[PDB]
């Protein structure tokens, strides 16, 4: 194509190759130092630290996770960025032969057991029911959370979720739940032909899939185990003032996502080798 | 006054006179500043520094006073400039060293090495004689190490009596003791004074390795806090300052390096040494430099990079790490701004690589030339950046007309993204919006845009917002580089890949906003616009060109004969049609379509063929022989693409052009122009060959 | 205008020229004595230049009047102050103003 | 781009500036330049001016000084990037390293572009380079 | 949309009218059932 | 939309009326809302019947003050001993109340009432209206109520500032004028940016009549500084 052209000429035209006067290759070593050095592993620390913290008066993880339950209760209509939650959610969540598997059940069930002592479930829980539709990175740290402390489907907590969603009668979240998968994504039509144009003339796509593959196993790890009063909970949602039947709403999500596999057959329907980035996205 | 102690309707009416002599003077209000100096009595202040038999109330207020008037300015500032670690490049910043002569202890972090800029203030004297713009100058003065020794005096006082815990302490509550002590130490300690003799002495105080171990109300310890996040934003500072004093002994062995290996592979005369010139051969400096720092991640030069990045690694962190839990074990915390002040340091202190990840994408290098230029730039943008907050218009266009002029907003253009002034600046605009102000602001930003490549990108990235205002751009002399929109049209012109980016829902508000003019004038700058967003290079896309020519089937909004009724009856409706048609010839191309049928391209032409239905005709033979130059080119883009040799010499003048060889004087204009636009037709002859030498001649 | 009542001299006749620096310790306050300002009180020999014409009119009188370390009351109208408006801030509009200025060396 | 350069670019425009706002007159166009060792003729003067209203604007005159730099730079980069190879003096590729340099970095892309370079080329196998110059650049 | 009736300060609020958007969940949104009876007033709606 | 409702014998497709139930205190609010106007309408009726002829001719009096005083404490702050869940419950229950009664312009309601009440200074048999004082009081303090949380309520209400600051020299009921203007100044910079330069001379001059009061050195402070910002001018 065009374009390409007169960058093949650039890459002829790059022969100041160290002139370079003396300073702007200073900046340019800086630049790429800190881009390819410094992302290393320290992150043995987070189990050092959630030991740290319950060492007793309250403890100050429970002043933590109790300031965050203050703060999500406040009304703001609209959430913060707070890079404070932003990193104790990823602290937090990155704690966590059949005898082998005996001993680590025993272990993922006491890293549990030190957060949902601390009423570590309704943190997130309200969090989640305080952004309307929104789906920041706030959302994203929630639900990593959230499924790290779900992951082997603790009754106790499922259970926790539904005295909390019984008693503090609030349709919000599930509106809040519906608001979320009604967007979420879609694969594409036309952003990859643009991306692909634009790929090679030039020299994401799915950039909120990750995001949806957390809210699937969320939602996934609330019905762990077939609690089936939490089950028939979502469907049909007495308690509250207006139902949500989230389950046709996830049928739809998947209708959404059926429909453009469908489109995106068609279009490699004709010409049957398929590129690099037709196969990583697919 | 220290009989009042107990009057107490005169104590409170009294503390709130205080209160609002200190609210008045709020960030940088200096010509009120020296009517409180002759009001405030300046060494009474510095006698309620020290009676300790005044009520904690009037305590507090008098050091609100004292910090309100002489401090705060340059605290702010500082404030601002905490984090952006700019740098010289002297051996005075290479002489650093990192360490404290190869022991195994951190540095004790008062080290007066200091080579980064950390912009500098002035004074005004009070005196009250004629004007020399003194109610405008710097600040009003004081004194500094009457302070710095007085304050110190009374912080080994205070540490050493309240220790002890007298039920006595001055103002009843030990927090009406330390709380406006410690913050007028606090201020201090920002602003470059206590240096390294009485940095050993405070911190004798307070590390010993105490201050620290005491016991404490709630905003003592929140003060403290404040305190020791500034130490380690100063670690932060020696960190950075000793990481470019290494790498400016370490790039100059690449650079003599890869020119030695150039040299090499040149001399020798023995294909295979072609992947060597392919690896001299990066797009920039940036991948030449990507190879030779990614080859020493899995040359005996890499060994010291080795040794290096375990050289800074980095007990002040540990201690910290102690006594924060300590704080939050035995004392269970109300007041969540506490809470949020004790976890931050409490994370900061395990993310000293997540903020050293934080801090680089800030940090830069400057020749030593500069560096006035760099302090002067730096001063006027502290100064807008603290006009933010608030004749204002009259600063901010005295100030971005100092930015206008300086060689390193051109030597390094990489250094204003970096410091986010854009943002700062659109901010601003914000707040206006809900003046000409705007229209310098919008100047400003696309005399912004163009210098470099990438600057356009981050400028790309507030589109969504920009178009939104696009009505304040009408009918003014002062609209092109006035209108946000032209901001807008800033953002696109050179980028292939950006006009790409953008999406369709702001070609939907272009729209809406265009099908509104269904009457103006105003409707040609959204035409402008979109010109610029179709076609980019000389070579339009097709992607943007669709969903254009789709939404003016939506509403285009006799057409052709009444651009052929008005001309005699000012410019407006002229040249809003030349914009349209000069919008509707930047789409469907030849090397999709002429090359090979491509389906929806013949049918986009068709709808092409559908409009002005050649029409157009009348206009290219009416405009020739009279508005002249201009219009008869958009005519001729528009054939040039849509729409054999006895139509091309139906057609027919170039006459007028030659018969104005000397007599001219906008003729004067279509002279060259012309000589461009009737070219695109090389693809009663012998009458126009006769024309053509005749201007030929014209030109000979 | 002014009225210059020479509290203590220096020597009576050293009065200075122009285009010399005149550095003086004045604590003037108002004619209801009210002080407002006191070179003497941030310890800074306050200097102006006759000529140059800064300081105020009364005051510039006075300038030329004093001599090697004399001090002075220099009583001014308040026509010869700030005016009938005042400063913006510290003066009030019309206050007639009593200094006491002590000049003590020239360059 | 270098630094003094535009150091020097920005003292001259400025020395024949008296306001400071960018506005210097039409005329001083050819003073400036001449101060700046630049003399073109004319008609080539009245077209830059043309280019840029009666106050020549700074970065614009910025870009135009950067054409008819790197100009000169273009033509003694494409002297220098291939004095890289063919040490002899003749500018002549043989069409097996262009298959070699031809995947350089930058572009390296797949065997398209360098079957796009080999089926027009003329191979007599030593190419002369200026071939290649007016197939690139249209 | 819910029914409504005219805002403040007007008729004296006689004329009946329909409004969508964000006076529904507002005060003049509202309504009172009442029925014949007497007894049993409270009972259900059939 | 002002689709206009009309019976029909057969109407359209689109006659589909749903349904959707209240809550409690939303019932309680409108039943209150009933109850306030149609007794300030009788009050005001009977200033006017009293105010331009003399005659009994009757207007309700103790009743009145009886309900001030109930709506008085019916918009109480939620306290410092509550928990904090529990106060925001109760505070998201008073922004509601406060907004309800916001769209329905009970303010210029009680403002005119305060308008036909602000003339003599004790018309009427004085044994009737001879709690006048306390009338204005708690009308002003119930002013001061219906504020203090609604940036948008207070600053709809910052046009009538000029009235007010007008008012401010009564020497009579002016600490709850003074208080009022004190909510209000807190939570809008869009009242800010209205006032004007007489006002604050009127200020001054209210503090150069009424002693020294720090009331009024908190309203210069708050007048000086926005919730962030300062404004140079004043």
């Amino acid at each position: 194509s065009k374009q390409r052209k007169r960058a093949v000429v650039a890459c002829f035209r790059m022969a100041p190759l160290y002139n370079l006067p003396r300073h702007r290759a200073v900046n340019l070593f800086l630049q790429g130092y800190e881009k390819s050095w410094i992302e290393t592993e320290e992150h043995y620390f987070e189990d050092k630290l959630i030991e740290d913290l319950a060492k007793p008066r309250v403890d100050p993880l429970h002043q933590l996770i109790l300031l965050f339950s203050r703060t999500a209760l406040t009304e703001k209509c609209k959430l913060e960025e707070d890079f404070l939650y932003m990193a104790y959610a990823d602290i937090m969540a990155k704690s966590c032969s059949f005898e082998e598997k005996e001993m680590e059940k025993q272990k993922l069930l006491y890293q549990q057991a030190r957060l949902h002592d601390r009423g570590a479930a309704e943190m997130v829980l309200q969090t989640i029911s305080a952004s309307k539709g929104e789906t920041g990175p706030m959302v994203a740290a929630t639900l990593k959370l959230g499924i790290a402390i779900l992951n082997g489907g603790n009754s106790t907590v499922q259970q926790k979720m539904l005295e909390y969603l019984k008693e503090k009668k609030d349709v919000g979240f599930f509106q809040s739940l519906a608001g979320l998968m009604q967007s979420c994504s879609v694969l594409d039509l036309n952003a990859f032909e643009r991306q692909n144009k634009a790929e090679g003339l030039g020299m994401k796509v799915l950039q909120d899939d990750e995001f949806t593959c957390d809210l699937f196993r969320f939602l996934q790890l609330l019905c762990e185990g077939h609690n089936s009063d939490f089950q028939n909970y979502l469907r049909t949602q007495t308690g509250n003032n207006t139902t949500v039947n989230i389950i046709i709403s996830t049928v739809d999500y998947l209708l959404r996502v059926q429909e453009s596999i469908s489109d995106f057959y068609w279009y490699y329907s004709g010409k049957d080798v398929i590129d690099e980035q037709g196969q990583r996205n697919f | 006054i220290l009989e009042l102690t107990e009057q107490e309707e005169l104590l409170k009416f009294h503390y709130h006179t205080l209160r609002l002599y200190s609210a008045v003077c709020a960030l940088g209000n200096h010509r009120v500043a020296h009517a409180l100096c002759s009001h405030v009595d300046e060494p009474q202040l510095l006698y309620a520094i020290e009676n300790k038999y005044m009520p904690g109330l009037l305590r507090a207020g008098y050091y609100d006073l004292l910090i309100d008037i002489h401090l705060s300015s340059y605290a702010t500032a500082r404030l601002m400039m905490n984090n952006e670690f700019i740098v010289p490049m002297t051996e005075e910043t290479k002489s650093i060293t990192l360490f404290p002569d190869e022991n195994k202890k951190h540095g004790l972090p008062g080290i007066g090495l200091s080579t980064s800029l950390r912009p500098r203030m002035q004074f005004s004297s009070p005196s009250f004689v004629s004007i020399n713009n003194e109610c405008y100058q710097y600040s009003p003065e004081f004194p500094l190490d009457i302070l710095k020794a007085k304050t110190i005096q009374m912080l080994t006082e205070a540490v050493q009596e309240g220790s002890l815990h007298a039920r006595d302490p001055v103002g009843g509550t030990t927090e009406f003791l330390f709380v406006p002590l410690i913050k007028l130490f606090y201020t201090l300690l920002i602003m470059g004074i206590f240096h390294n003799e009485d940095l050993k002495h405070i911190l004798q105080l307070i590390e010993p390795s105490g201050l620290l171990q005491m016991k404490l109300p709630e905003p003592v310890k929140l003060q403290m806090c404040l305190l020791l996040q500034y130490l380690c934003d100063c670690q932060v500072r020696h960190r950075i300052e000793a990481i470019v004093a290494f790498s400016d002994d370490f790039v100059a062995k690449l650079q003599d390096n890869q020119r030695f290996r150039y040299n090499e592979v040149m001399q020798a005369l023995n294909e295979c040494p072609c992947p060597e010139e392919i690896r001299d051969q990066l797009l920039d400096f940036h991948e030449d430099l990507m190879t030779h720092c990614g080859i020493e991640l899995d040359l005996t030069i890499r060994g010291r990079l080795l040794s290096l990045v375990e050289k800074v690694t980095y007990t002040l962190q540990q201690l910290i790490s102690e006594t924060m839990v300590r704080w939050a074990q035995e004392s269970v915390i109300e007041d969540p701004e506490l809470v949020r002040a004790m976890f931050v340091l409490l994370h900061r202190q395990y993310d000293g690589i997540g903020g050293l990840v934080r801090a680089l994408p800030k940090t830069y290098t400057i020749n030593g030339v500069s560096v006035e230029d760099t302090i002067n730039l730096l001063a006027s943008l502290g100064q807008i950046r603290s006009l933010l907050s608030v004749e204002e218009e009259k600063l901010m266009i005295r100030g971005l007309g100092d930015i206008m002029n300086n060689k390193v907003f051109y030597q390094h253009p990489n250094l204003m993204r970096a410091l986010g002034m854009h943002e700062t600046v659109m901010e601003v605009m914000v707040n206006v919006l809900g003046p000409k102000m705007v229209a310098n602001c919008c100047r400003f930003l696309c005399y912004f845009c163009r210098i470099s490549r990438q600057n356009q990108k981050a400028m790309f990235d507030h589109l969504s917002y920009l178009l939104e205002n696009s009505s304040v751009g009408l009918a003014s002399p002062a609209m092109r580089g006035s209108t946000p929109l032209d901001v807008a049209a800033a953002s696109v012109m050179d980028n292939n890949e950006l006009a790409l980016a953008l999406r369709e829902p702001d070609l939907e508000k272009v729209v809406r906003y265009l099908a509104g003019c269904g009457l103006p004038v105003e409707g040609e700058r959204y035409l402008d616009f979109l010109r610029f967003a179709v076609f980019c290079n000389g070579e339009s896309v097709e992607e943007n060109a669709n969903v254009v020519v789709r939404l003016l089937i939506r509403r285009p909004e006799g057409l052709l004969a009444a651009m052929e009724e008005a001309i005699k009856i000012g410019n407006a409706i002229m040249t809003f049609y030349a914009a349209l048609i000069d919008l509707l010839g930047r789409c469907a191309p030849e090397m999709h379509l002429i090359h090979a049928a491509k389906g929806e391209a013949i049918r986009i032409r068709s709808i092409l063929r559908s409009l002005i239905p050649l029409g157009d005709l009348v206009g290219v033979i009416s405009i020739a022989f009279q508005f002249c130059p201009d219009h008869k080119a958009a005519m001729v883009l528009f054939l040039d693409r849509v729409y054999v040799q006895d139509f091309l010499l139906h057609l027919l003048g170039f006459l007028p052009d030659l018969r104005a060889a000397a007599s001219l004087t906008d003729m004067a204009l279509a002279l060259n122009r012309y000589l461009c636009t009737a070219v695109l037709p090389l693809l009663a002859g012998t009458e126009h060959h006769a024309s053509l030498i005749d201007s030929l001649l014209h030109t000979v | 205008g002014v009225e210059i009542e020479t509290i203590s001299p220096g020597d009576g006749r050293t009065f200075p020229k122009k285009g010399q620096t005149c550095v003086v310790h004045y604590t003037g306050m108002l004619q209801n004595g009210k002080k407002f300002d006191s070179s003497r009180d941030r310890n800074k020999p306050f200097k102006f230049r006759i000529g140059k014409q800064e300081v105020i009119k009364g005051f510039e009188e006075g300038a030329a009047q004093m001599s090697l370390g004399q001090r002075a009351k220099l009583t001014c109208t308040p026509d010869v102050a700030y005016g009938a408006t005042g400063h913006p801030g510290v003066i009030p509009p019309n206050a007639t103003l009593i200094f006491d200025v002590e000049l003590l060396n020239l360059e | 781009l270098t630094e003094e350069q535009i150091a020097e670019f920005k003292e001259a425009f400025s020395l024949f500036d008296k306001d400071g706002d960018g506005t210097i007159t039409t005329k001083a166009l050819g003073t400036v330049m001449r101060s700046l060792g630049q003399n073109p003729t004319e008609a080539e003067l009245q077209d830059m001016i043309n280019e840029v209203n009666g106050t020549i604007d700074f970065p614009a005159f910025l870009t135009m000084m950067a054409r008819k730099m790197k100009d000169t730079d273009s033509e003694e980069e494409i002297r220098e990037a291939f004095r890289v190879f063919d040490k002899d003096g003749n500018g002549y590729i043989s069409a097996a390293a262009l298959r070699h340099v031809m995947t350089n970095l930058g572009e390296k892309l797949t065997d398209e572009e360098v079957d796009e370079m080999i089926r027009e080329a003329d191979i007599d196998g030593q190419v002369n380079y200026e071939a290649f110059v007016q197939m690139m650049t249209a | 949309e819910c029914l409504t009736v005219p805002s403040g300060e007007h008729e004296q609020r006689r004329t009946v009218h329909y409004e969508g958007g964000a006076v529904s969940v507002h005060a003049r949104s509202l309504w009172r059932l009442e029925t014949l009876r007497v007894a049993w007033s409270g009972s259900h709606i059939r | 939309i002002q689709r206009k409702a009309i019976m029909h014998h057969e109407g359209h497709m689109d006659d589909g009326l749903n349904l959707s139930r209240s809550q409690h205190e939303e019932s309680r609010t409108a039943r209150v809302i009933r109850s306030t106007v149609f007794l300030f309408n009788r009050f005001i009726r009977g200033l006017d019947a009293l105010s331009k002829k003399a005659k009994t001719v009757d207007l309700p009096i103790e009743s009145v003050s009886l309900s001030l005083q109930d709506l008085i404490g019916y918009f109480h702050p939620p306290d410092e001993h509550l928990e904090h869940e529990d106060k925001q419950n109760r505070l998201r229950a008073l922004k509601n109340r406060q907004n309800l009664f916001q769209e329905e312009g009970m303010i210029n309601l009680v403002l005119e009432c305060i308008d036909r009440l602000h003339v003599y200074s004790s018309v009427a048999g004085r044994e009737a209206g001879e709690s006048w004082k306390s009338i204005l009081n708690s009308l002003y303090e119930l002013l001061a109520a219906l504020i203090r949380g609604n940036r948008k309520n207070c600053a709809q209400f910052s046009g009538s500032l000029d009235w007010l600051i007008s008012r401010l020299e009564r020497l009579e009921a002016s600490s709850g004028i003074l208080e009022v203007l004190h909510c209000v100044l807190v939570e809008s910079p869009e009242a800010l940016n209205i006032i004007k330069e007489g006002h604050i001379k009127s200020i001054i001059s209210l503090l150069d009549k009424h002693g020294r009061n720090h009331k009024v050195l908190d309203v210069l402070c708050s007048l000086c500084v926005c919730h962030g910002v300062a404004v140079r001018s004043n």
